[PDB]
């Protein structure tokens, strides 16, 4: 509602899964310009980050009708048995080949630009000022074939999970949504005046009286008391404890893998799958089921209770549920 | 949607598009990670910086902005002015030591790219060591974090791929969490590892008897020192705790904590006890010579308390010589006004 995203599916969107928000700028293209706010799926982010990239087989025994920096054609065969796509330069190991859409800036002379770097059009690549690049994009810096080709993605801030939505969260001056709304509500038609008021409630009061809006996004969770999560000897040899201690340590080791993982080394696809289920721990110890249901062990498939739902059950609808001293 | 499908779509998607060729593909990533290593040891060298350092700065450039450096690490390391001063070293290096930073930028842009493509290899594995306690997504993880340390230690020198490597490299990883993460109490791998062959030595025994094995079968067939004072224990550790919060008698709405009582806690008849007790162990204290009463007072009330070490100059012939005389004077008055008699507690 005060973001004004897709309240519902929108989020879930982000959320919990990969589909990345443009947030700040992102010039590269997708046909039109910077989504300043929509968000793009991996496999179009994708082409918006290396560049392109398609690589094909050989039958055992044919040669390629091109050499190894001879432009790919657009639209050609690079070799018998296959057809590349347009943008490239044709690479080859002893089986298949491999296209590329960034163009290939040969240089002789040693080539100092280093792997990585964000590069506009003229920032210099290799051979003094010679060899400059005139493309936007990031560098690699090949040296087998001496060259350096320069991926066309510039600097675009995909990013998804709370930590897109906390940025965005901060962005905002309430003050200007209020005085936009204050108008969009009094002057067109009811139909995006009335969703206006809806959506003006919430930032009235965030500014009204009360405390700011960016805390909506936990990063620091708060720990329920030891002696109100109980670990108790029973009888024999039995230990009894609060299920809340069972989520809080999904939180403890997901929350630990991840910084351990973030260290390591990061290969993102690994480092979202945790991330994600870091998110849905989290919610776990707050309020369990309004996605998905956590269950400890076989024995019982029986919602780990939580805070949420521990409030709720004082006083919830239900005969007096557990209301009553 | 569900958290399996979309991961799985995810990265099998990603094997599929980037199946590792057989020999060639893995053969280059992985001399291009060796590569990467004495790379940044010879940087280490001529820069008297540190691996860790290096590691660092190069994985900065390769892997990500100020973003990755300052929320996952906090802050020792100013992303922008200290990793791009440290990027400026590695410029200055002339054509001869240059060539190693940009060799170990890719030294790790190929590390990360195979991990990426054997995350399957993962998946597959993990899928085998499900119903043991942990979430298929938990699983599958730490047997990521077992690729991982793979792919630190794979020598391509040595012919054999990593496929075979990354197996031991992961069940292990994964076995080892499992052990340590499972349970609510912890219990060490030994503890693991020994309770379940009790249970894989049950199984077994429930084949012959068709009696549920006393522990007396079980010591046997376990070994060395196996008894029954050993099994029955070991079948207590392993059983897991009762949670707190269970449906309790009729389902209904009956909670299991409602039931447990407390234990530290005085109830009412407590705190009226020691409110006596103190009360009039107080005013014997003050009645009584301070010399041994408060000796022996303090000596085993304030703090725990050793009868030489108990009086402070005075040696113990006055130490014994007061204490019992005076807790014995103490107690036969205590006899005539009967108020400590009814043993407090």
């Amino acid at each position: 509602t005060l973001l004004d995203l897709s309240a519902t599916e929108l989020e879930q969107v982000l959320y919990f899964s990969k589909y990345i928000v443009l947030d700040p700028k992102g010039a590269i293209l997708n046909g039109v310009p910077v989504e300043k706010r929509q968000l793009l799926t991996d496999e179009e982010y994708r082409e918006l980050r290396y560049g392109k990239q398609e690589t094909y087989p050989l039958p055992p025994g044919v040669d390629a009708l091109v050499k190894d920096g001879e432009e790919v054609v657009k639209g050609q065969e690079l070799a018998p048995g296959v057809v590349s796509r347009l943008d490239g330069v044709a690479l080859y190991r002893f089986a298949s080949i491999l296209v590329v859409k960034a163009r290939v800036y040969p240089f002789e002379d040693d080539v100092e630009v280093s792997t990585g770097d964000r590069v506009a059009p003229g920032d210099v690549l290799a051979d003094g000022g010679k060899v400059k690049s005139d493309v936007y994009g990031r560098v690699e810096v090949d040296l087998v074939r001496n060259v350096v080709r320069v991926v066309e993605s510039y600097d675009i801030d995909a990013r998804m999970g709370a930590e897109a939505i906390q940025q965005l969260l901060k962005e905002l001056d309430l003050e200007a949504l209020e005085k936009e709304l204050l108008e969009e509500m009094k002057h067109p038609s009811r139909a995006r005046r009335a969703k206006a008021r809806k959506r003006l409630e919430v930032v009235r009061a965030f500014l009204d009286s009360g405390n700011r809006p960016e805390w909506m996004i936990l990063e620091a969770v708060p720990v329920l008391p030891p002696d109100l999560r109980p670990m108790v000897q029973v009888d024999g040899g039995r230990f009894a404890t609060s299920d809340l201690n069972d989520l809080y340590r999904r939180l403890i080791n997901r929350n630990n893998r991840l910084k351990k993982l973030l260290a390591q080394g990061a290969p993102e696809i690994i480092i979202r799958n945790e991330k994600r289920m870091l998110q849905e721990a989290v919610d776990a110890l707050l309020d369990n089921g309004r996605r998905g249901a956590p269950v400890t062990n076989p024995g019982s498939d029986r919602p780990l209770r939580s805070l949420t739902d521990i409030l709720s059950g004082k006083q919830g609808r239900f005969r007096q549920n557990l209301l009553g001293k | 949607k569900i958290s399996t499908s979309d991961p799985v779509r995810q990265y099998l998607h990603e094997i599929g598009q980037v199946p590792l060729l057989t020999l060639e593909e893995e053969v280059e990533l992985a001399r291009k990670v060796e590569e990467g290593m004495e790379a940044i040891k010879k940087l280490s060298e001529i820069t008297g910086l540190d691996p860790d350092l290096i590691r660092e700065v190069v994985r900065a450039k390769i892997l990500g902005s100020a973003r990755v450096r300052h929320i996952p690490g906090l802050k020792e390391t100013l992303d922008p002015k200290t990793v791009e001063e440290i990027d400026q070293k590695l410029k200055s290096l002339p054509k001869e030591h240059k060539r190693y930073l940009h060799i170990a930028r890719e030294g790790e842009a190929a590390r990360q790219h195979l991990i990426e493509a054997n995350l399957r290899l993962v998946v597959s594995i993990a899928k085998k060591y499900t119903g043991r306690g942990l979430s298929f997504l938990d699983l599958i993880q730490e047997g990521n974090q077992g690729l991982i340390r793979a792919v630190e230690k794979f020598e391509y020198k040595r012919r054999f791929k990593f496929s075979t490597y990354a197996t031991w490299w992961i069940r292990q990883a994964i076995n080892r969490a499992i052990a340590d993460q499972a349970r609510t109490i912890r219990i060490p791998v030994h503890m693991v590892e020994t309770i379940n062959k009790l249970s894989r030595t049950a199984r077994q025994l429930q084949q012959e008897l068709g009696r549920e094995p006393t522990y007396e079968e079980i010591a046997e067939a376990m070994g060395p020192g196996w008894d029954a004072k050993r099994v029955e224990e070991t079948l207590k550790i392993a059983q897991e705790p009762v949670s707190l919060e269970t449906p309790i008698g009729d389902e209904k709405d009956s909670f299991y904590g409602d039931f447990i009582p407390d234990e530290h806690l005085p109830s009412p008849v407590d705190a009226a006890t020691q409110s006596l007790l103190s009360e009039e162990l107080e005013k014997a204290l003050s009645k009584l010579s301070e010399r041994e009463a408060m000796v022996l007072k303090l000596r085993k009330g304030l703090i725990d308390g050793e009868e030489v070490g108990a009086f402070f100059g005075v040696t113990r012939e006055r130490i014994r010589q007061i204490e019992n005389k005076a807790l014995r004077k103490l107690k036969y008055h205590e006899s005539r006004t009967r108020k400590l008699r009814d043993f407090l507690d």
